[PDB]
Parts: structure tokens; C-alpha cells; sequence
């Protein structure tokens, strides 16, 4: 009788870790993708701020002259 | 006011002054001194350049903070 219960509870326990892993991994495929998307567009802006800053600073300078 | 009118006497003296061409009438060395003094304050106000001349320009490089 017990033969089943231990095995069964074993068998469930498994798919319980299986569903778990599975969520946790796909959440990670997810994070990775956000990391990427960010490094994409995202990062250029830093340099864009910088280039913009220059452009302005020359204009102000020209005008001031 | 009627006697008060008799302006005449002032004009005449205006007239003899105005009729005089040889600098400012009855010089007195002070005139130049005062002149020079005020001529100096204006230098202070307007700057140490030759106001008879068109200005030089060397422009500042831009500045970044």
C-alpha cells in the first residue's frame, strides 16, 4: 500500500520541482532579454547626452562671441 | 513789476560770451584739470582701449563643466 504513497509523493515532488525550475528558467530567459534590450537603445543615450552637450556649448559660445 | 522786465541785461552778457571764439572763455588752468579728471573717470567706466579705434578680438575657447 505504502509502495504507492512514497512513490507517488516522490513522483509529485518531482514535477513540483520540474514546474518550479521551469518557471525559474523562463523567468531567466526573460531577465536576460531585458538586460539585452537595455544595453541596446539604452546605452547610446549616454553618449548622445555628451554629444548634445558639446553641440550646445559651441552654440552658446558662437552666440556669446 | 513793469520795471522788472528790462531780461535785456542777461541777454547782452550771454551775447558777449557766445561771441567769443578761443576755447572756453576766460580759461583758468583748472578747466583742463577738471576736464582731464572727468576724462579719466570715463576711461574707468568704458575701458582702457583706444576709443578712436575699431576693436581687436581674440575669443575664448568654449568651457565645459
Amino acid at each position: 500500500g505504502e509502495f504507492a504513497d512514497k512513490l507517488n509523493e516522490q513522483k509529485i515532488a518531482q514535477l513540483e520541482e520540474v514546474k518550479q525550475a521551469s518557471i525559474k528558467q523562463i523567468q531567466d530567459a526573460i531577465d536576460m532579454e531585458k538586460s539585452q534590450q537595455a544595453l541596446v537603445q539604452k546605452r547610446h543615450y549616454l553618449f548622445d547626452v555628451q554629444r548634445n552637450n558639446i553641440a550646445m556649448a559651441l552654440e552658446v559660445t558662437y552666440r556669446e562671441r | 513789476l513793469d520795471p522788472v522786465q528790462k531780461f535785456v541785461d542777461k541777454i547782452r552778457e550771454y551775447r558777449t560770451k557766445r561771441q567769443t571764439s578761443g576755447g572756453p572763455v576766460d580759461a583758468g588752468p583748472e578747466y583742463q584739470q577738471d576736464l582731464d579728471r572727468e576724462l579719466f573717470k570715463l576711461k574707468q567706466m568704458y575701458g582702457k582701449a583706444d576709443m578712436n579705434t575699431f576693436p581687436n578680438f581674440t575669443f575664448e575657447d568654449p568651457k565645459f563643466e
